[PDB]
């Protein structure tokens, strides 16, 4: 007699799944996860007693957001939604919403259930949204086929670039010329249902509906493009490509070059092959709509302050491997801490020059300080010169590393390398800790505010120390002053 | 924007652009019935000074290996011409939306 | 209008011999239908991809012959038009549809639950108190096998072969596959739902663009004529795993004076990702058209493209025993460099060198475990000839000019730059050989650091800033600026290499033409005598095996030997002792990047004599060989 909800080909009901997914994050304690993780015999009670959910829930009416990190795991814990973990592998796009909505109507039970005085309309007002993760076994992007078609798969690769931040609409809004009447209609798969008159019937005038693009809502596209990983790939090709689509908070939550593994159902869209016409070409663009994303006191301070010995420590532990040169793992130690920032100015660090062969490990120490700074770069003579290390306008003005690195050190191995034009930029590095340039019709005066660590190569053999080293090395004068 | 029909000569006026060059449908003379071919009036109509300065964030907020992100701003009125490109500069107003025209 | 004309070919007759053969033919050669058994499996969903081969007709229809009955030349009408007996293939398979005999897993398949769904309305419509297109149901994708060893199809053609003719016929090529694009899919049912009348409609693709369907076609949306919208589900539309390739002529079936064409592979279903670039394969396939839609057919008129829907691809290309024989044969060092490259005679150092670059040495938990090897040596002393050689052996491995470097190049498939790897890229985990080490670009001269440094090539194009694999052992081949060496001249002076690559590198070969009368005969009689009878000559030792190596060395880096302190110790003493004689022209010294090359050495002879402890005697003609690359130096 009740007109139940089937979710589409499927033959699972709407009730079952959302009173099974209510009562498990109501009664999932994380002992019964234990029970079925094996790790029984590493049991902390005093953790597991509580509700595992519950109180995170509580978490996050407290803290302000609407995202629940969830691990589907736990659907192969509590029985009840055992079955459901299958929709998760199957049918992700409806189930997903269903616990969204069931996330929301929790909160409403917490607050209503307690009598916690709390507003309705706080709670109400923001929208929450589900982050499943850690659902399976991650999967290739080679071993992708058409049978993962409206499936949710998890993805292991790296940031090639970001596009900027991409509107899509979620109310439309609409008025009528001859009335003002403002109303608002639902996007539903990028289709406006657009009315063909006014709902009020007073003037219910055809043709008169306008589209007011600023007072729409809108809300976060981001396409990133994803690559393999070089670990997992065949030795034969090259890191393939793929299209992964975030949107709302998980918009720049990925930056750039860094390892993830991200969590998204696989899509696959017709593209439109003329602007004007609605013939879809036969290939099918593939993309993961993205789930979620996963990336990859000051005492302790003061008890190594109120040491004597720590200025052996601190210069054993900058480079362990090189035993002797303490002076120069001493000099780059006071280049990492530095003069302070003076104005009324005048720079406060000091800049060290490593004059030695390169079979002498030197190298080793830049990697070093550069694992070592919060701020710094490592760059190579050979590889960057001209106006390559400062700012240069390309395409936007893309910068170098001399005013990146603000109060950082910039270290350059192979610093014989330098042009005469780089010679000229770092002069003004050194001396003014400012660059300037003015290219098409763009003036650019940046702080540099850079320690500079380079090492110099001299030419061909080592040098004798009976006539003075500075005339080896190719650099000018005005640089080694 | 003020317009004329090519038909009886009617005046339409305080016609609002948005965001495309558009012209009235109905003219406003119960006897004609035009609804295409209407001729702009360049004298009648009133018109604003425009600028697109196109801006990026600043190498202080750039992170690590990132290409800067861009922004196009429009500058009408009096603040046209204000802003010099090269410069470190805040403009306060309002974030709009563009569509494809 | 459209003509009509009569062809003694009867699809009927043919269809009856198809559903006969497939319930009749059983192969009992080898020692109940197997093509039965094969569709049983297929309703087990024990397997996706079901090969007829043209050979089993072949041999049923020589079988009705041995029965005294005729058949009506089935394999011709196969390879004369394979299109639409594919289709007839599949009608006849669907028409002997054997019953699972397993588990149905039924809540697994959706389209299940909406064909029963639509055969519960065609009982509700019509109880008055084909419904679905045959490549929906299909979860098996049919290919076609030629016949060999019995006709044109078993005949292997080259790409120029090909003609206008030989469309819609089952053809065979060889060829190297050039570009391999992503595995996308593609539509073969586009089902839409009506939000009005709840019902649905599939729509059937077979070209590479179609046009959605607007409004529903229902007879109960229709019968009220409500308009409902239809849309589009991915969900219960019917997919194929499609790739697009590239296929190369040959250059030995290039004609003099031509250029090589390429022909467009496409491959569909289980057949997918099997294609690899720069594989030389045999593929039979369904020589096909592909039209256009719309404007392009219009403008382009009658002259069409074609491409090959590919139906079966073939690769052209104890052990311990062996191994054990090849120990028991004694002098497996001497063996080994004399047996490659049999075209010089001699310089039997510098070949165990050239062996050891393949041997290779052992990694750590980073440091780099590879060797690399330069012959800074006088022109005309054979280069080229070792490295296309030393490339011939170790398999994975590319020879490069320096006149080099990876980059992603334009006009791909798509508009994007495609990462297009380059010699760099492709010789990862194995041997890159660099011709003319002098001649060589300013840009490959900042990668090489790179290269042997942090193993990795590192490509910033186009906003796209990326980091390829290459973890690539180096063989270099360096002509000095002046061909003749002498005292008077330095070596790096004479080289001109900069010194902070050979602070880098290991270990310089230096040969010399020198005129020696007996070793001019030596070598003057073995370089004519390639030239006396065919191909290889006899060698006058231990013969070579050409075949033999590329397992053994593959063994030699499966151990990975560990050694102990006291050789450690030796190996200390003897960095002392090269130490002082850089004390003690070529200013050339013994560096701690040296001491880690004697190390790769030493652990590459423990590969080779397949120990586990590096011996002591074995340290000391490692460091007789350092002793050999410092006569190098002088002479
Ligand atoms: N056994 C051999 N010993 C020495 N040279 C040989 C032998 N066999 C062939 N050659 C010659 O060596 C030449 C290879 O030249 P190559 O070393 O590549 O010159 P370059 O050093 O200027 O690159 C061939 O042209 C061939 O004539
Ligand atoms: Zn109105
Ligand atoms: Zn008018
Ligand atoms: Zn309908």
């Amino acid at each position: 007699s009740e007109p139940l909800r089937i979710i589409w080909g499927t033959n699972v009901s709407i009730q079952e799944c959302t009173t099974n997914f209510r009562n498990f994050l109501m009664s999932f304690k994380y002992k019964f996860r234990k029970i079925l993780d094996e790790r029984e015999e590493f049991i902390n009670n005093t953790t597991d007693e509580e509700l595992y959910y519950i109180k995170q829930l509580n978490e996050m009416r407290e803290l302000g957001t609407s995202n629940l990190n969830l691990d589907a795991r736990n659907l192969l814990a509590y029985k009840q939604t055992e079955d459901l973990y299958h929709q998760l592998l199957n049918y992700p796009q409806e189930v997903i919403s269903i616990m969204d909505q069931t996330i929301k109507d929790c909160m409403v039970s917490l607050i209503v259930d307690n009598n916690l005085d709390y507003d309705l309309d706080e709670i109400e007002t923001k929208f929450y949204k589900v982050r499943p993760y850690n659902v399976g076994s991650c999967k290739g992007m080679r071993e992708l086929n058409p049978n993962d078609i409206d499936k949710l798969i998890n993805l292991k690769g790296l940031v090639l670039r970001s596009t900027p931040v991409i509107p899509d609409m979620k109310v439309a809004f609409f008025k009528c010329n001859v009335c003002d009447h403002t109303m608002a209609v639902e996007i539903d798969r990028g289709v406006i249902q657009e009315p063909a008159r006014c709902e009020r019937i007073d003037c219910n005038e055809p043709n008169s509906m306008s589209l007011i693009h600023n007072r729409c809502s809108f809300a976060d596209k981001q396409v990133i493009k994803l690559q393999e990983t070089p670990d997992f790939v065949p030795d034969g090709q090259t890191p393939h490509s793929i299209s992964l689509c975030v949107y709302d908070e998980l918009v720049d939550s990925c930056r750039a070059g860094d390892r993830i593994e991200v969590t998204g159902t696989f899509r696959s869209i017709p593209i439109r092959a003329n602007s004007r016409q609605r013939v879809l070409k036969s290939l099918y663009k593939t993309y993961v709509d993205v789930v979620h994303v996963k990336k990859v006191d000051l005492a302790k301070i003061r008890e190594v302050a109120a040491r004597e010995d720590l200025y052996s420590l601190l210069a054993r532990s900058i480079a362990p491997s090189i035993y002797e040169l303490e002076d120069v793992k001493k000099g780059i130690l006071l280049q990492l801490f530095g003069g302070t920032n003076k104005t009324f100015r005048y720079r406060g660090d000091i800049n060290i020059l490593l004059c030695g062969d390169p079979s002498t490990s030197k190298s080793q120490i830049l990697q070093y300080v550069h694992k070592i700074t919060p701020r710094g770069v490592y760059t190579s003579g050979k590889g960057s010169s001209a106006v390559g290390l400062t700012a240069y306008i390309t395409r936007v003005l893309e910068s170098g590393a001399l005013v990146l690195s603000d109060g950082g050190v910039c270290c350059i191995d192979e610093f014989d390398k330098m042009s005469d034009s780089t010679r000229s930029v770092l002069h003004e590095v050194m001396e003014q800790q400012t660059i300037s340039i003015a290219k098409a019709g763009i003036i650019t005066t940046l702080n540099a505010r850079s320690s500079i660590l380079a090492s110099a190569n001299p030419i061909g053999s080592r040098y004798n120390p009976n006539l003075p080293v500075t005339e080896n090395i190719d650099l000018p004068p005005p640089l080694l002053s | 924007a003020s317009f004329t029909c090519d038909m009886c000569r009617a005046i339409v006026d305080n016609v609002e652009q948005s965001f495309k060059y558009t012209e009235p449908t109905f003219c406003p003379n119960p006897s004609c019935e035009n609804r295409a071919f209407w001729t702009l009036n360049v004298t009648r109509s009133r018109f604003l000074d425009w600028q697109k300065v196109r801006i990026q964030e600043n190498a202080n907020e750039i992170p690590t290996g990132s290409m800067p992100r861009t922004l196009d701003v429009i500058l009408r009125g009096d603040s046209v011409e204000r802003a010099k490109p090269g410069d470190r500069c805040k403009f306060t107003g309002v974030e709009i939306v563009v569509p494809d025209v | 209008a459209l003509p009509s004309i009569q062809l003694p070919v009867d699809y009927n007759n043919l269809f009856n011999e198809i559903t006969d053969f497939l319930v009749t033919f059983k192969q009992d050669t080898l020692s109940g239908p197997k093509y039965m058994a094969m569709l049983q499996k297929v309703a087990n969903r024990e397997l996706n991809s079901v090969i007829i081969d043209l050979d089993d007709i072949l041999q049923y229809q020589n079988e009705k012959f041995l029965q005294g009955t005729q058949a009506d030349d089935l394999v011709s009408a196969i390879q004369q038009n394979a299109n639409h007996f594919t289709e007839l293939f599949c009608r006849a398979i669907d028409n002997n549809m054997p019953l699972p005999t397993k588990e149905i897993d039924y809540k697994d398949d959706v389209l299940d639950v909406i064909l029963n769904q639509r055969r519960l309305r065609n009982e509700r419509m019509l109880s008055d108190r084909e419904l679905f297109p045959p490549n929906l149901t299909r979860r098996y994708f049919l290919y076609f096998k030629p016949l060999s060893q019995n006709a044109i199809s078993s005949k292997p053609l080259s790409v120029r072969q090909i003609k206008g003719d030989f469309l819609g016929q089952l053809i065979t090529v060889r060829g190297i596959i050039t570009r391999v694009s992503d595995v996308k899919p593609a539509v073969e049912v586009i089902a839409y739902t009506c939000d009005q009348c709840g019902y649905e409609v599939f729509q059937e693709v077979n070209s590479r663009t179609f046009t959605p369907l607007s409004e529903c076609t229902s007879e109960e949306c229709s019968q009220n004529q409500t308009k409902g919208q239809l849309f589009m589900s991915t969900r219960a539309s019917k997919f194929s795993a499609f790739q697009e390739c590239k296929i190369q002529e040959l250059s030995q079936q290039v004609p003099v004076g031509h250029i090589p064409r390429s022909l467009n592979i496409h491959v569909n279903g289980t057949l997918v990702r099997s294609l690899s670039p720069g594989d030389i394969v045999d593929v039979t396939g369904i020589f096909l058209p592909a039209p256009y839609t719309g404007f392009k057919a219009l403008k382009a008129g009658l002259l069409t493209e074609t491409y090959l829907e590919a139906q079966f691809v073939r690769q052209h290309k104890d052990v311990e025993e062996r191994v054990m024989e090849l120990i028991t044969s004694g002098d497996v060092y001497n063996r080994l460099a004399k047996s490659i490259a049999p075209e010089i005679y001699g310089n039997l150092d510098v070949k165990k060198a050239l062996l050891l670059l393949l041997v290779g040495g052992v990694d750590k938990r980073k440091i780099r475990g590879d060797i690399n090897v330069c012959l800074m040596g006088d022109p005309g002393v054979a280069k080229s000839q070792l490295l296309k050689a030393i490339c011939k052996i170790s398999p994975r491995g590319v020879y490069t000019t320096g006149k080099l470097t990876a980059a992603v190049m334009k006009d791909p498939v798509t508009d994007e730059m495609i990462l297009e790897g380059g010699a760099l890229v492709l010789a990862d985990n194995g041997i890159c050989c660099i011709d003319e080490f002098d001649k060589m670009d300013e840009s490959d001269r900042t990668a090489i650091h790179e290269v042997m440094e942090q193993q990795t090539i590192s490509i910033s194009k186009a906003g796209i800033n990326t980091t390829l694999n290459a973890r690539t052992s180096i063989l270099a081949a360096a002509n000095p600026l002046y061909g003749r060496y002498n005292p008077r001249l330095s070596p790096l002076d004479n080289i001109n290499l900069p010194a902070a690559l050979l602070s880098r590198f290991d270990i310089l070969f230096l040969m010399l033409d020198i005129p020696s009368r007996d070793d001019d005969e030596k070598l003057a009689e073995h370089v004519t005598y390639v030239h006396m009878h065919n191909k290889q000559p006899d060698l006058d030792f231990t013969p070579v095996e050409p075949s033999k190596m590329r397992e053994y060395i593959a063994y030699a880096k499966t151990k990975r030997p560990v050694m102990s302190e006291a050789v450690n110790d030796y190996v200390v003493q003897a960095y002392i002792r090269l130490r002082q004689d850089s004390k003690r022209f070529s200013f050339g010294q013994a560096t701690p990047r040296t001491l880690l090359g004697i190390i790769r050495l030493s652990q590459a002879l423990a590969k080779l004599r397949l120990a586990d402890m590096v011996d002591i005697d074995d340290v000391e003609e490692a460091l007789r060989l350092v002793r050999v690359s410092k006569e190098s130096l002088y002479q």
